[PDB]
RNA sequence: UGCUGACAUGAGUAACGAAAAAAAGGUAUAAACCUUUUCACCUAAAACAUAAGGUUUAACUAUAAAAGUACGGCCCCUAAUUAAAUUAAAUAUAAAUAUAUUUAAGAUGGGAUAAUCUAUAUUAAUAUUUAUCUUAAAAUAUAUAAUUAUAUUAUAUAUUAUAUAUUUAUAUAAUAUAAACUAAUAAAGAUCAGGAAAAUUAAUGUAUACCGUAAUGUAGACCGACUCAGGUAUGUAAGUAGAGAAUAUGAAGGUGAAUUAGAUAAUUAAAGGGAAGGAACUCGGCAAAGAUAGCUCAUAAGUUAGUCAAUAAAGAGUAAUAAGAACAAAGUUGUACAACUGUUUACU
RNA sequence: AUAUAUUUAUUAAUAUAUUAUCUAUAUUAGUUUAUAUUUUAAUUAUUAUCAUAGUAGAU
């Protein structure tokens, strides 16, 4: 009668009419699910209409949508995957050298917009105010770095 | 060349200039003259031309007149072979050409 | 190579005005176009709705709970076992639910963090 | 066998009008990977669209990938004449020309520098591109009308991708027209039944 | 083509300090620039008397830094939007602090 | 930071090995902490294991 | 015919060789293997 | 100059601390040749199929109720 | 010529690794970073796509987006080969183990459908290597149906006009450059005789999983202890010229560098020119110099008959006569040894 | 073609300044070239770079 794709899309319009699931739902109950997602803020490639995630290395495309709908209410219509590579770091060169963890990103693509509040001034916000960890790093590497004469020079 | 100098072989125009009939070939596995520890027992053999066995009938069991269609050059042999077509029952086979 | 000796070669054999068919396409793009500056996406046109499911993932619309938006220490203890005990399925399974949600919220601040 | 596909070649209002496969109609596609655009004729394209248009590549504008995952549609225009709709459709190829090769220096003054005077990037995604595609197709789009039944109008991916309905896309001309600037319908998979969809937009209006 | 013995302390020394010209010199050709009373070299000209000059020249002569219209034009939330922020590299922000490698030009004392 | 190491545990070995410093070289390991902070961070009291 | 790159990386031919699992499936690897743990090796193959 | 604030050789390298360093260290996905496959415990959901396609099987798919 | 550590000496000496830089401004902080302009270098690459590799080096943490069609893996299938696996008694064996057979693994290979866009599941039933010539056909001109000379000759698409199903389909006719190149077709020459393995109709299905994707890749991002003139797989590689991927140039793109500025003694290296002479040098013409077409002609003695000798030497035509880019092209002979093309001491 | 001035009855004519000599479609898949169509898409003076200082003659 009609081609499979053709099909897909009036399943996922029929979905959406109902209010049910825009999606064949699976047979695998997970009743009590320990997975947990990190929703991102919007790279410049992104539009209002997207949202990305950090989620398991081990979610599914498929489970995510599922996660999305049946936790929150959101129905992603189109997903991406994006695993992340792991880049070697050290704490020193004298410890062993490991990859730090390969983090899955998905991105959403959905029907109603969304864009983030706007991130507090410093006087604000107590916790979101990058001045003080920032010297305290910066006080560290001069006292650990100082040497010899370096000592008598005024810290920065 | 120099090489062609002293290049002679036997010209036979009522041989075959086809190839071969597939059911009956199987490919002729190379070893370098190496024995199953992986080791040269035999020397002096080595990387040839790419070929096929071809199974060609030494015991002559079924019986019955058998006409000679086609006498081929076989590269694992000196001799030439014979591809009989059986009369009555149409069955293909090699055979050492006479 | 090219020489001293090399005569030119002969010019291309074009086809005659009468053979030559007329080309399929004869009006071509307009002289007069001009490059214009970018006209930038807006946000005015966008309509996000007020109850997006996404701001779930937030605590009352904010970037980021500052101290005093958290729940304090003293204030707030974990769920004790015996009291978890005598509650349905059906409620602990919301609890449950919640818990996750709570941890989300936190997750993506914990990682902006 | 037959090599050339409808895609193939340019095809004129004629061959339109003969075949009749889509209506009076222009594509234009989002690259998601460097914010690049890519006009085309039909709902799908090939390398050799890519060529005609990315032809002066350097690392700021680099030649795109094919690869049809990163490719979706920003902008389906539709137009009263198969004739029209190609007329649009030169005009944008030699808008993107003028932009590349010819006019590139009034092109890289108007466009959004960072510091270091790079035109600004966030990665190899690049937001200007798409940013003057959409300025060019308005003048493009103008020029026909100023050349020159059915209410054209503009399908568009994203709402948000207008520049402002006040500062531009209110000319006279325009308005005398009636171009309806609609939106395509987000009721499934946009970016994977997105073939699906351009068809049933194409048989809506015919 | 190789030393014969460990060279004393002695001989390393009269080697290098002993002769004059090996020494440095007292640049005795100083004088007082006539813009600012300041020292400066003989026949040489007073390199912030000169700065000063090509400051005021630049400030002058100032090709005019160009600002698109849609850009400056942006609502402050659409701009976040459209540029959000990012994080540099750690060589990106070693280039950034100037200060830590590049040396600004010292001033000289006043001519008595 | 810049880290990503708070969403995994990797390089567990290491981690446990820094983590589960043998305590005869404990002074070693707190020098250069105090170095690091600054005065009015900084405590005289033993930071006694949990 | 300049020497010293005797090493060639190939990721797939020194996982064959060198990696863990063919020490574990010959017997003579799993000896090694064995005896390096014994010895307290951290890493006990490719 | 790689970098401006470094004029002189020190034995600073083009890129990170150390070039060398333990090379025994579990593979991931970016890692190996294209017929290199890790995988990340994501798909035991369908079967896959004779001409290399891919066949869910909902009954095998993970739903969060 | 003890071991370890620390610090001297040579010495502020050599060296800073094939290299084209200049100005203005960012910035009264720049030989070295960024921008603009100028100049140069690479250009069948120092470009653009990729493979492998690797401390992610990237245009970066707000990070490399795939149901499939000039998308790869995964998957199905197998090659080479591998397997504490497989078969009262498979066979052999001081133990370890080894052999044969099964099964399983194993890419460097094979794998349905597709812009008209395409549908992969389940159930049921019975292809070494090379070549495209000659002839023949019709076409275009000269001469008087047939001769002479010249190209053309299997496929690849839009247009227009017809005839049949009914503006969508099928077939026919006519219109339309040259030179390379591709794929697919056909016919076929040579001996060295050219992989393996995995069915079709009908009904019922199909909500399309996982992993790769940055940048680098004739290299500062791999293998060489170094940001090492070494080693490193594949495809495009603007035109003008040409037999050509030779050679010159360089449209575009990329680049001009962890050393600079001056001075340029002696001396060294790598180049350019040289009066009169022309091997007098030297173990030795080593080194350097030496090309009067590269196309078309023509080309000897000897000889194993192979234009082997030959790309013969000389020589001719075209071009040029005072010369006036690069690159290809560098004599003739006698003797000793070895038939010849090959192979050899990676580094004398 | 644009910008700035002058005349004329925004237009045309003149003067000055700046920028431009591209582009697209046909000839049966691709590439280049050629011609045709399309477009305002130019041919003389004088320079420079590169090819061993490009080569050569003088100096
Ligand atoms: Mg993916
Ligand atoms: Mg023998
Ligand atoms: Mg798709
Ligand atoms: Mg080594
Ligand atoms: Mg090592
Ligand atoms: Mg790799
Ligand atoms: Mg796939
Ligand atoms: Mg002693
Ligand atoms: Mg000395
Ligand atoms: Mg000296
Ligand atoms: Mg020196
Ligand atoms: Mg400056
Ligand atoms: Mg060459
Ligand atoms: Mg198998
Ligand atoms: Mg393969
Ligand atoms: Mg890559
Ligand atoms: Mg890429
Ligand atoms: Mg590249
Ligand atoms: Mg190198
Ligand atoms: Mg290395
Ligand atoms: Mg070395
Ligand atoms: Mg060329
Ligand atoms: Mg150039
Ligand atoms: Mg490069
Ligand atoms: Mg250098
Ligand atoms: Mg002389
Ligand atoms: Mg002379
Ligand atoms: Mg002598
Ligand atoms: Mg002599
Ligand atoms: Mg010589
Ligand atoms: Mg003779
Ligand atoms: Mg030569
Ligand atoms: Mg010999
Ligand atoms: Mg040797
Ligand atoms: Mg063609
Ligand atoms: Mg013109
Ligand atoms: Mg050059
Ligand atoms: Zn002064």
């Amino acid at each position: 009668d009609i081609n499979v794709s053709e099909k897909i899309y009036k399943w996922t319009k029929a979905g959406i009419e109902q209010g049910k699931e825009h999606f064949k739902v699976g047979g695998n109950k997970v009743y009590f699910p320990k997975a947990r997602i990190i929703l991102l803020r919007p790279n410049a490639k992104h539009t209002p209409y997207q949202a990305k995630f950090i989620v398991p290395k081990s979610f599914n495309k498929l489970d995510l949508r599922d996660y999305l709908y049946h936790i929150y209410g959101l129905r992603a219509m189109n997903i991406t995957t994006q695993l992340l590579h792991g880049k070697f770091n050290r704490m020193n060169l004298q410890t062993t050298r490991f990859r730090e963890p390969q983090i899955k990103k998905m991105t959403i693509e959905m029907e109603e917009p969304f864009i983030w509040p706007e991130e507090p001034r410093p006087d604000e916000n107590s916790f979101w105010d990058s001045t003080t960890p920032d010297n305290m790093e910066k006080y560290r590497e001069e006292r650990l770095n100082c040497l010899g004469s370096d000592a008598n020079k005024p810290g920065t | 060349s120099p090489g062609l100098r002293w290049y002679r072989s036997p010209i036979y125009p009522y041989l075959y200039k086809g190839r071969p009939v597939r059911a009956l070939t199987v490919v002729r596995k190379k070893h370098g003259g190496r024995n199953n520890s992986g080791k040269i027992t035999v020397r002096h053999q080595g990387g040839g031309h790419r070929n096929r066995t071809r199974l060609i009938d030494f015991n002559r069991w079924e019986g019955g007149a058998q006409t000679v269609q086609r006498i081929e050059y076989d590269p694992g042999r000196s001799s030439h072979i014979a591809l009989l077509k059986h009369n009555t029952t149409g069955e293909l086979s090699y055979i050492i050409a006479c | 190579a090219r020489t001293k000796f090399t005569k030119p070669k002969p010019k291309q054999p074009v086809l005659p005005k009468d053979k030559i068919r007329p080309p399929t396409q004869l009006t071509h793009h307009s002289n007069n176009l001009r490059i214009t500056e970018p006209i930038p996406p807006t946000t005015s046109n966008l309509r996000c709705p007020d109850d997006h499911p996404l701001w779930q993932f937030f605590s009352n619309k904010k970037f980021i709970r500052s101290a005093d938006d958290l729940p304090p220490s003293s204030h707030i203890r974990p769920w004790s076992i015996p009291e978890l005990r005598h509650k349905s399925f059906n409620d602990l399974h919301s609890l449950w639910y919640n818990c996750l949600r709570e941890q989300n919220v936190l997750a993506r601040e914990n990682h902006l963090l | 066998m037959k090599v050339n596909h409808s895609i193939s070649r340019f095809r004129p209002a004629s061959w339109f009008e003969k075949t009749k496969i889509i209506p009076p109609q222009v594509y234009i596609f989002r690259n998601l990977e460097y914010g690049q655009v890519l006009y085309s004729q039909f709902p799908n394209f090939s390398q050799t669209q890519v060529d005609k248009l990315f032809v002066r590549p350097n690392w700021s504008n680099r030649k795109p990938s094919l690869r049809r995952d990163i490719w979706k549609c920003m902008c389906v225009v539709n137009l009263q004449n198969y004739k029209q709709s190609v007329h649009l459709y030169q005009n944008l190829c030699r808008l993107r020309y003028l932009r590349d090769v010819a006019q590139r220096k009034e092109s890289d003054k108007l466009r959004k520098k960072d510091s270091n005077g790079h035109v600004w990037y966030s990665g190899q995604y690049r937001p200007t591109y798409c940013q003057e595609a959409v300025a060019d197709l308005r003048e493009s789009l103008l020029k026909v009308f100023e050349n020159a039944a059915k209410k054209p109008s503009i399908y568009w991916e994203d709402p948000w991708r207008m520049g402002d309905k006040d500062k531009h896309w209110n000319y006279d001309v325009f308005n005398a027209l009636g171009l309806e600037h609609k939106l395509i319908q987000r009721v499934g998979n946009i970016a994977r039944e997105e073939s699906v969809i351009l068809k049933e937009l194409a048989k809506l209006e015919s | 083509a190789v030393p014969k013995k460990k060279v004393s302390h002695q001989k390393k020394r009269q080697k290098l300090y002993g002769p004059g010209k090996k020494q440095l010199k007292m640049i005795h050709h100083l004088n007082k620039c006539p813009s600012c009373g300041h020292y400066k070299r003989a026949n040489t000209l007073c390199m912030y008397c000169v700065g000063q000059i090509s400051h005021i020249w630049k400030t002058h002569t100032a090709k005019e830094e160009i600002k698109p219209r849609q850009e400056e034009e942006l609502s402050e939330l659409d701009q976040r939007v459209l540029y959000p922020g990012r994080r540099d590299t750690k060589y990106t922000k070693d280039l950034k602090d100037k200060d830590n490698y590049l040396e600004r030009r010292v001033r000289t004392l006043k001519k008595d | 930071s810049g880290s990503y190491q708070h969403l995994s545990n990797v390089g567990s070995r290491v981690m446990k090995r820094l983590g589960n410093r043998p305590k005869n070289f404990l002074p070693h390991s707190e020098k250069f902490i105090k170095k690091s902070t600054p005065e009015f961070m900084k405590s005289d009291l033993k930071e006694v294991d949990e | 015919k300049s020497r010293g790159n005797t090493y060639q990386p190939s990721t797939l031919k020194r996982k064959r060789t060198f990696g863990f699992l063919a020490r574990a499936k010959s017997k003579q690897g799993s000896k090694i293997l064995k005896r390096r743990k014994l010895k307290g090796r951290w890493f006990l193959s490719h | 100059l790689t970098r401006p604030w470094k004029k002189y050789r020190d034995g600073e390298l083009f890129y990170g601390l150390s070039k060398v360093g333990n090379k025994r260290v579990p593979l991931t996905t970016k890692q190996g040749n294209k017929t290199m496959y890790k995988g990340t415990r994501a798909s035991g959901i369908g079967r896959h199929t004779k001409f290399g396609g891919y066949v869910i099987n909902w009954k095998k798919v993970r739903t969060y109720v």
